[PDB]
């Protein structure tokens, strides 16, 4: 506990702007970087990252260079923030640390950036908790940091990374998820690399800003819609980029956060369409739904009429007739003529029960037919068809399990004995 | 109950299954439970392939399905235990389903006769089959599940939530059958009757995802499905269920309002919700704002909560006097965690002193700016001023506080062109100086302006 | 504000339903054996059954029984 | 069905549509499906749908007690003057009284 209270007690020492914090706070932090508790190491990493947004602080960091590679990707990105200045970029170059990282970014970690950022956002505003307002910041990405010192331009163009992402953005597939995924990754990479005065020069030649504008207002996937607004707000961090955007009717904020009351006579990334509903155009799609006996009920009643066997029965769609081909079952037997009319009566009644306008009366009718002739309910052809109707009607639950249980205790000698015969 | 495990698998299983069918006679049911358990063991330990199995799969499945006719429920449970172990490749399942075993599983699903160890097996069998192949899912099981998921809540069945879990899981692979049997409306109605947070948001995410892919977009209608969730506010008399107990009515209304509010704040998070709900046509978001200017005493105190926790603002305590409510939401308000024992300094120092970043983006403000502009487009301030003017004080204070907070956000995260004319406050100011209107509106608008200044 | 690919949606559904249910029935059904892409002895799944039985009535019957005796 | 498809024009009708329109349109789908192919199997669904709608609606009719014009139909309260005489009171020999 004293570990943790003392160590997180340094935010006040940072956020209150104490005299010459760089002299001793950073050395104490680096000493605590080695301690036993992983949680305390993580929070120390967090506070050090919060501190390193001051250039003098970062320089006084680069007076002593420790090894962060024994920690997680958090320390990885923390060390990647070193690339902001050639004074230190030269130190880092000596063992080829650049090409050993950059390729692995291009191949694997660029896709991880979008995953981790959407992770942070979902934790922020979706109540996910992967096992009051938060503050979501963009993690430090290599491609953004290289472009800072005007020579990473060469160090990047040696591979011609621009061409693959750009012809990706001109001709996207937009069918399934990995195209979407790497397309988002490319978008975020572009937004990052557009974040300097110099990078603007190396991106303006392809004239892809019109491509992103086209995507932001005529594309399909709404997640890509949101990502377009995000990246376009990103490329609005510099004055020259804001000048570029204003040509295409997109407003942006032209002041920094240093004073919360700025007068309009380096900024925060932000871009909006001038008339917000412009991006709200969606093309609609047409809906996909584009594609005898009961008349006898008047005069012909139960009492006087009682003194294939089905209308909608075929060689298919019977629980016994289907097996007859595949297993060579015996043909269905013909027993006692007086029943068929009853069969169609009960099926008409249950079809009437489908309306459920007066369920109880039809329920009583089938119940009467039931106990009057309790043994009639052994036919399989009727059973398969009522199963089919339950697969093709809309029934309230009570009538549904009622009609199911009305065939609860039945025997079916014919299938079972024929099957044990044909088994062996 | 005969463990050998060292013999000819063909003869072993053949005599096992023959004695299991037993001509349906002369064999006890508990020893049938035995035979089934031994059967399951034999498939567990023996590699399953016809050549060394010595049999086709058709005779095997036909023999298994006869176990579903006897009276013993646990026999059906063991039959399910076996059947899940049979499904191994799509060919196997399609040969199984061409046989009308679907209707049998269907009977087994809907019995609810105090037998809660069987249908669980049936449901997990269904999950196995949908994982291996949902593209060949049967319709009968679909209809059974939709039936239990539609009106299972009134009969207090304890498997409805598991059921909607299943239908949502299957919805990803084959929306054709779900739509044809009309499931999406069932799901949607099921988002209003679940007060728990996480389940509600997870459910709504399904249909929100369904609005992305053009294939998916073809499956859903235009203006009847999603904007349904905002029903209990757009209606003055919403009746969600036909057969309800008279003994409680209002508590129904509070439950419905909580569910609908949480659903609303859920849908405004995803891009699909935002784009769909603000179409240039007569979309529902215009309807919400239009409702706001009707004098109904509780509706106007229903919407303000939604507005606050959309913008993730701190609610004020209900009060008839402005200045108390002002202090109630001061950011410098004390927090319980700031006591000695809890968070003595560091947590409090997190809140009070400002962040050290000077140029980092903070996308959260970007999202809030987008939503704010979306509301500004549809004349939200007009309705706000309407409520501030013509209503009760309990509600006037709430609306005034919201207006002040939104304006303070405006000149802080909003680009100049969209923020250079809003702060002029045309409509309120115009009413403030009319000398022909009844004086009540005039003086209360004046006081409202005074409160706004002190707020700033 | 990014929930598009099926993986995260499925994980969110499963976690939300298992953790927040009053009755364990659902999470008893929500086991994740189902695989996807060790089904060793029953994925150490192992039970059998366990009881006491014979046969009572139905929901109806009383209905059918009582009406049959009164009609006789 | 003919009248609803021209679109709701006010908030009350819009809310009614918002609540019931899916059902009311798909029942029409089923009845057209029936009249295409005579088979009572189709109209059973449509009738069940209609009757469910009836049970839903019938539960609230008694509560209907008052109407606010601004919610019911917006055109009327924006008159504030007109040319019509009060309906039913008009004689050839007396100056008219306008609404």
């Amino acid at each position: 506990a004293c570990r943790l209270y003392a160590t997180k007690h340094l935010r006040v020492l940072l956020r209150a702007n104490v005299e010459f914090f760089n002299n001793w706070g950073i050395e104490l932090l680096v000493t605590q970087l080695h301690d036993k508790n992983k949680t305390i190491s993580s929070e120390a990493l967090d506070i050090l990252d919060e501190a390193c947004e001051d250039k003098a602080n970062l320089h006084a960091l680069i007076q002593m260079k420790p090894a962060l590679s024994h920690l997680g990707d958090k320390g990885l990105l923390l060390l990647l923030r070193f690339l902001s200045i050639p004074k230190g970029f030269s130190y880092l170059n000596e063992r080829g640390y650049v090409a050993k990282q950059l390729e692995k970014w291009h191949r694997e970690y660029n896709s991880k950036y979008v995953d981790l950022i959407e992770e942070q956002l979902n934790e922020a505003l979706t109540t996910y908790r992967k096992p009051q307002r938060p503050h979501v910041y963009l993690p430090i990405h290599l491609y953004g940091q290289l472009v800072h010192h005007k020579t990473g331009c060469h160090l990047l163009e040696v591979q011609n990374i621009i061409t693959e992402l750009c012809r990706n953005v001109r001709t996207p597939d937009l069918d399934k998820w990995e195209e979407i995924k790497k397309l988002k990754a490319s978008l975020w990479a572009l937004g990052n690399i557009g974040s300097s005065n110099w990078g603007l020069n190396l991106l303006q030649e392809e004239n892809v800003i019109p491509d992103i504008l086209k995507l932001a207002k005529q594309c399909e996937v709404l997640s890509i819609r949101g990502t377009c607004v995000y990246v376009l707000g990103l490329i609005a961090k510099t004055k020259q980029g804001c000048d570029i955007l204003k040509c295409h009717n997109w407003d942006a904020v032209r002041h920094s956060r240093k004073h919360l009351w700025p007068v309009v006579p380096d900024y925060i990334g932000l871009a909006l369409p001038v008339d917000i509903n412009d991006i709200f155009q969606v093309k609609d799609i047409p809906y996909f739904q584009t594609k005898s006996f009961h008349l006898l009920r008047q005069q012909m009643s139960l009492t006087e009429i009682m003194n294939t066997g089905l209308q909608e029965h075929t060689d298919d769609n019977c629980l016994y007739c289907v097996c007859i081909e595949i297993l060579g079952f015996q043909p269905s037997n013909q027993l006692s003529m007086c029943r068929i009319l009853l069969r169609k009566e009960v099926l008409r009644l249950v079809i009437n029960l489908s309306s459920s306008v007066s369920t109880k009366c039809h329920e009583t009718g089938l119940l009467t037919i039931k106990e009057k002739y309790p043994q009639t309910f052994d036919d399989i052809c009727l059973y398969s068809e009522v199963s089919h109707l339950l697969s093709h009607c809309t029934f309230r639950l009570p009538c549904r399990r009622f009609i199911q249980e009305l065939f609860q205790d039945v025997q079916f000698l014919q299938m079972h004995e024929e099957a044990e015969a044909v088994l062996a | 109950n005969v463990p050998l495990d060292l013999t000819r698998e063909p003869s072993d299983n053949l005599r096992e299954i023959l004695q299991n069918v037993a001509r349906l006679q002369g064999v006890s049911n508990m020893r049938k439970l035995g035979h089934l358990n031994n059967f399951t063991k034999l498939l567990c330990d023996i590699g399953h392939s016809e050549e060394k199995l010595g049999f086709h799969y058709e005779d095997i499945i036909i023999c298994l399905r006869l176990a579903l006719l006897n009276e013993a429920k646990e026999v059906r449970a063991a039959g399910l235990r076996a059947l899940r172990y049979l499904i191994q490749d799509s060919s196997i399942l399609q040969k199984v389903l061409k046989l009308k075993v679907d209707y049998l599983i269907a009977r087994c699903i809907d019995i609810q006769q105090s037998n809660e160890v069987e249908r669980t097996q049936a449901l997990r069998l269904v999950r196995k089959m949908i994982t291996v192949n949902a593209s060949l899912f049967p319709s009968s099981v679909t209809n059974s599940l939709i039936a239990v998921g539609n009106d299972g809540l009134q009969e207090r069945d304890r498997m409805v939530r598991a059921c909607i879990a299943i239908i949502c899981e299957l919805a990803l692979q084959n929306p054709e059958v779900v739509a044809l049997r009309g499931g999406l409306n069932t799901i949607l109605k099921n988002v209003i009757d679940c007060q728990l947070s996480r389940i509600n948001e997870a459910l709504i995410t399904t249909i929100l995802h369904l609005l992305n892919h053009p294939k998916t977009r073809q499956y859903v209608r235009a203006d009847v499905e999603l904007e349904r969730i905002l029903a209990p506010y757009t209606d003055f008399h919403y009746r969600h269920s036909p057969d309800t107990a008279e003994g409680q009515l209002k508590e129904d209304r509070e439950a419905r309002f909580l569910a609908s509010k949480m659903g609303i704040i859920a849908t405004f998070r995803s891009w699909a919700g935002i784009i769909n709900l603000c179409k240039p046509g007569n979309s529902g978001i215009q309807s919400l704002i239009g409702v706001l200017c009707i004098p109904n005493m509780e509706i106007r105190r229903g919407l303000l909560e939604v507005l606050y926790d959309i913008f993730r603002l701190p609610l004020p305590v209900v009060t008839e006097e402005f200045i108390e409510a002002l202090l109630s939401v001061d950011p410098g308000r004390f927090q319980d965690s700031w006591r000695l024992s809890d968070g003595f300094v560091a947590a409090e120092a997190k809140t009070i002193l400002p962040h050290r970043a000077r140029s980092r983006p903070d996308l959260m403000d970007n999202y809030l700016a987008l939503i704010l502009s979306a509301f500004i487009r549809n004349g939200l301030l007009e309705g706000l001023v309407e409520v501030i003017t013509n209503s009760d004080d309990h509600i006037s204070v709430r609306a005034t506080i919201l207006l002040g907070e939104l304006l303070h956000m405006a000149n802080t995260i909003l680009p100049h062109s969209h923020s250079h004319h809003l702060h002029c406050l045309p409509t309120l100011m115009n009413m403030a100086a009319s000398f022909d209107i009844p004086k009540e509106k005039r003086l209360r608008a004046s006081a409202a302006l005074n409160c706004l200044k002190r707020f700033h | 504000a990014f929930l598009d690919n099926p993986t995260i949606i499925l994980a969110h559904i499963r976690q939300s339903h298992v953790t927040s249910d009053d009755t364990g029935m659902c999470e008893m059904v929500l086991i994740d054996h189902d695989v996807d892409l060790y089904v060793y002895a029953q994925s150490v799944d192992i039970t059998s059954s366990w009881d006491f039985g014979i046969r009572r009535r139905s929901n109806t019957a009383q209905r059918l029984e009582r009406l049959r005796k009164e009609r006789q | 069905h003919a009248m609803m498809e021209r679109g709701p024009q006010t908030l009350k009708e819009t809310s009614f549509n918002q609540a019931y329109g899916r059902d009311l349109m798909e029942a029409q789908e089923w009845c057209r499906k029936y009249m295409k192919s005579g088979n009572v199997k189709d109209l059973t669904q449509a009738w069940d749908l209609y009757y469910h709608v009836f049970r839903r609606i019938s539960k609230q009719l008694p509560q209907l007690t008052s109407l606010e014009l601004q919610y019911v139909s917006p055109k009327l309260l924006m008159c504030r003057d007109l040319e019509l005489a009060v309906p039913g009171t008009y004689d050839p020999n007396q100056p008219i009284i306008r609404i």
